[PDB]
RNA sequence: GUGUCUAACACAAGGAAGUUUAAGGCAACAACAGGUCUGUGAUGUCCUUAGAUGAACUAGGCUGCACGCGUGCUACACUGAUAUAUAUAACGAGUAAAAUAUGCUUGCAUACUUUUCCUCCGCCGAAAGGCGUAGGUAAUCUUUAUCAAUAUAUAUCGUGAUGGGGAUAGAUUAUUGCAAUUAUUAAUCUUGAACGAGGAAUGCCUAGUAAGCAUGAUUCAUCAGAUUGUGCUAACUACGUC
């Protein structure tokens, strides 16, 4: 479940190497300890998507969902906000009609962005679409794949 | 060698009614490391018995409505009714499962008369009653269908009249029997 | 003692608090969900365990939106029509207040109305 | 230097670089250990047991897929292993061994070394699926 | 030099042409580059008035592209072009080479 | 007269100016059964 | 029916059989024996 | 092997494939008083043809509702709902109104410049949506080495019409349009019906099918529960008989 023994060489040292949730929840943690990111007030408030009408329940989900977007990041690397709120999308339930797809909310996606881009993570630059990521953001992603890899290993 | 999920070492053999033996899989090309190959299996008349009968077992696990296509899911669920069998007894679940589909199947049918059942449509009919068996007994009660599927195989191994497709068995040739 | 009973004498207590609020009003869960926020009581706890005070805070916050981090947009009774705005209504007030919409409608006139006194529907049951 | 071969079931097409190396698997960019699904997992696997570590040691594998679903991609990428592997043996090492790897791949399965013959018959006029029609009625 | 054509013959005899005509002035040229066909795909119901059995049938005019280009001066190639061409393909010319 | 610049009396069949049935499916506005006679003079062929 | 209150082989509709509880109070239960589904074994 | 041991068939092996490989298209003879004159400047005859059955313009009506029968959608839960996470698709499809400046008597006239179909991207907006712009005659830009949803992984319920179900209704701010008022369409919060897997009957289906899950296209100023395509998830059962 956590950890199997496998015969191939990994790379050891990349979020192509990690587990996503886990990584995930990590950084989001690490970053609340921090104290950079804030939530802020009104988004305890705002629902996440129409598609879900609900929200996650969690209430650390905001740092969550920014450390998802900054693996999105990592990922895909000049995306802007219409790809992140057709990322983030999920089936709608349209009562007694069927279902047709249902974007996230955009307006906290851009302000994970935008806070993101302040903490200077990532970068918008005149090139192409939108942000990229800093690279002081990806050491310091590599860096905690290093100590979840090492983690695991021991 | 092979071993089903890298940990069940089915190798071992069950006497059954012979042709049973021939129809489930005890060939070495009818193992494999963890369920799912998915040949073509309908082409030829014999065909269907190349089929893995954890292949089998899990297509059926995937028949009716809400389970159709979920293949996976069917995969989870033998593998979590394997491991309760083992708790439960400290037996091979294959081994288990293997006793189970040999004690399911019917000797006699009824017609518009009576008759003999191939071993092949006696494996297709056990792991079908056992099956079905199990989605009655999961269908809005507090089991969970690989508890189902699990409790169920081990009382027909058993030859307990508890079971589902021990009884359908008794009643399907009591009425033959009846019948002729 | 364990199962103590909530809001216009009614009887659960098993129930997680929030399932207990929405089987009053709220039942769509966000309006629970940021009532429990807004306690900032723990969602997964059961009701019959909740003091007299948490109760009365939730009942609270329930009759009262306005000294609270609550839009407009997400309220009951949003405008209220007339110059005069009122907000948030809600349960039996609601129930009797729309009952007394329905009456208004109906003297006045207006299709709704008039098919709310015939008895049929508003968004009509097309043909059979 | 480098060998190259594919893998094709349904839309899905798995296409296997396979160069002089020490033992590391990728999937595009990401590492084979992020197939996700555990049976999908043991899919993959497979191969690697067929022709064990010391064989696999000299040889890096990097896969590049597109289309289709997990199932399919899988598949396609177990497909693109097997032809992979031999491809190797075929034009760098021998053709006895290279049969002998055959053999063991042919006693486990065709399907990593032929790949699938079923594909999507058209839909037509009159019901939903593609032979499947709406109901009659009197 | 880009070649539309909705005839497969037409086009195919300009690439033969094209390539002796390349030759005539001993050009330099790029292979020619068959580009993705494009399909006008009109799926009709049969029947004016709607009768019968549903029914319907699936019409394309399939329009065919080709690019072949050459590195020369624009005189070469525009008088080239003039001496190349026959009614029923439809020739652009973006060569601006020396 | 009173002019209505959209919907259903903006259009028609170029062919025959009647407003049912019409492909405007790659601007060619003509009604089906007008053009099933001249889609070959059109170009068009039939294979599926 | 009767089976559900807070005071008084792994896997928990066994213990919700044996106590006669809900599978959330089974879970909490196997969570304080241990100090989607779950692996037992 | 079987077969007059002829035309040919059966099984196994080889082979990417072994029935005409699988799927389409085309569809005789001779009919039907089947449908279509509301597709057509194809059209006979008949009515009518200026207090016009023409053209045109304003409303109302086509969805009316004690009620009956077809075809479809959505459900009845725990192999499930709820919330995050991980993966991903094929077929596609996309260019004469308005605005602004100047002169005249809020209005008019003249001049002049964009939008127009797809919208990346960046700001603002819970949300719908708005604003600012960029590329697109298109393998180039929208955007497709990734544009779906079921999948699958971890969490929350725990069999109780239950947090299943979303009928029904109220209160909003938006969107298209002169016009939305028979809830146009849209979202927000609340509202929480029948229905505990369907009687007599009866439909479709044999291999990437069946089923489930989506989505493009068609109509479109305004709108998918329809039709027509396209994919992914990938079953059962004979394998034939009158």
């Amino acid at each position: 479940r956590l950890l199997e023994p496998v015969p191939f060489v990994k790379t050891n040292n990349c979020i192509k190497d990690v587990d996503a949730d886990l990584f995930i929840r990590s950084y989001a943690t690490h970053l609340k300890l921090h104290n950079k990111i804030t939530y802020p007030k009104w988004c305890t408030f705002v629902k996440t998507g129409k598609g879900r009408k609900l929200a996650p329940l969690n209430e650390d989900w905001y740092f969550i969902r920014a450390s998802s977007i900054l693996r999105r990041l990592y990922l895909h690397p000049d995306i802007g906000v219409g790809f992140l709120r057709r990322q983030f999308s999920s089936k709608q339930r349209r009562g007694v009609a069927p279902n047709h797809t249902s974007l996230a909310s955009g307006k906290i996606l851009r302000s994970i962005l935008q806070q993101l881009e302040n903490l200077g993570y990532v970068e918008q630059n005149p090139k192409k679409k939108g942000r990229r990521l800093t690279t002081k953001g990806e050491n310091a992603i590599n860096n905690f794949a290093r100590y979840i890899n090492k983690k695991v290993y021991n | 060698d092979i071993k089903l999920f890298k940990k069940w070492s089915y190798e071992e053999i069950n006497i059954a009614d012979l042709s049973l033996v021939d129809c489930i899989a005890v060939s070495q090309k009818a193992c494999v490391y963890t369920p799912h190959t998915a040949g073509r299996y309908q082409k030829k008349r014999f065909r269907k018995a190349l089929c893995p009968i954890v292949e089998r077992l899990v297509n059926s696990m995937m028949m009716h409505g809400r389970n159709n296509g979920k293949k996976l899911k069917a995969i989870r669920i033998v593998a979590y009714a394997f491991e309760i069998i083992h708790l439960m007894t400290g037996e091979n679940p294959l081994q288990v499962f293997v006793n189970a589909v040999q004690k399911g199947g019917p000797r006699e049918d009824s017609t518009r008369q009576a008759v003999d059942v191939s071993p092949l449509r006696r494996v297709n009919q056990a792991i079908y009653l056992i099956c079905t068996g199990a989605r009655n007994a999961a269908f809005r009660n507090i089991k969970s269908i690989s508890e189902c599927l699990a409790e169920e195989i081990i009382n027909c191994a058993n030859e307990s009249s508890s079971s589902y497709a021990i009884k359908k068995k008794d009643e399907i040739e009591r009425v033959a029997k009846a019948n002729r | 003692q364990h199962i103590l009973r909530i809001l216009n004498t009614n009887v659960d207590g098993k129930e997680k608090v929030i399932i207990a609020l929405t089987a009053i009003k709220g039942i769509g869960k966000r309006m629970a969900t940021v009532i429990c926020k807004q306690a900032n009581v723990d969602p997964t706890k059961r009701a019959g365990e909740l003091t007299t005070e948490e109760i009365d805070n939730i009942v609270h916050i329930m009759s009262t939106p306005t000294q609270f981090k609550i839009p407009d947009w997400f309220l009951n009774r949003r405008k209220d029509l007339k110059e005069g705005k009122n907000i948030h209504v809600i349960a039996n007030q609601l129930d009797s207040y729309l009952r007394e919409d329905l009456e208004r409608m109906k003297k006045i006139r207006l299709h709704r109305g008039l098919r709310h006194h015939w008895g049929l529907r508003v968004r009509g049951q097309h043909t059979k | 230097k480098r060998v190259q071969t594919f893998g094709k079931k349904k839309t899905a097409v798995a296409v296997a670089t396979v160069t002089n190396g020490k033992g590391l698997i990728k999937l595009n960019g990401k590492n084979l250990d992020l197939v996700e699904p555990y049976i999908l997992k043991t899919k993959v696997y497979e191969p690697l047991w067929l022709i064990g570590s010391g064989k696999l040691k000299n040889l890096d594998i990097r896969i590049r897929v597109k289309g289709g679903g997990q199932t399919s991609q899988i598949y396609a990428i177990r497909q693109a292993i097997g032809k992979g592997i031999i491809s190797y043996y075929q034009k760098y090492v021998d053709e006895s061994t290279k049969k002998e790897l055959k053999d063991v791949l042919l006693r486990y399965d065709r399907s990593l070394l032929v790949g699938d013959t079923r594909r999507c018959e058209p839909k037509k006029f009159g019901g939903k699926g593609a032979r499947a029609r709406y109901q009659k009625s009197y | 030099i880009a070649l539309t054509s909705k005839n497969l013959r037409a086009i195919e005899k300009v690439c033969s042409d094209i390539m002796k005509g390349a030759k005539e002035k001993n050009l330099n040229v790029s292979g020619p580059v068959r580009l993705p066909v494009k399909t006008l795909r009109i799926t009709t119901r049969k029947s004016p008035c709607g009768e019968g059995t549903n029914t319907w049938d699936r019409f394309e005019l399939r329009i065919y592209k080709r690019l072949i280009d050459l590195y020369s001066q624009c005189e070469v190639v525009t008088q080239m072009t003039s001496i190349n061409i026959d009614p029923v393909v439809e020739v652009e010319v973006i060569i601006t080479d020396s | 007269v009173h002019p209505k610049k959209y919907g259903q009396g903006s259009r028609q069949c170029r062919v025959c100016s009647n407003k049912h049935a019409i492909i405007r499916k790659y601007n060619i506005n003509i009604c089906r059964q007008c053009f099933r006679e001249r889609a070959d003079i059109i170009g068009f062929k039939k294979y599926r | 029916k009767l089976n559900h209150a807070v005071f008084i082989v792994i896997t928990p509709s066994a213990i919700a059989e044996k106590y006669k509880v809900n599978l959330s109070v089974a879970r909490a239960v196997i969570n304080h024996l241990a100090d989607s589904q779950k692996l037992y074994t």
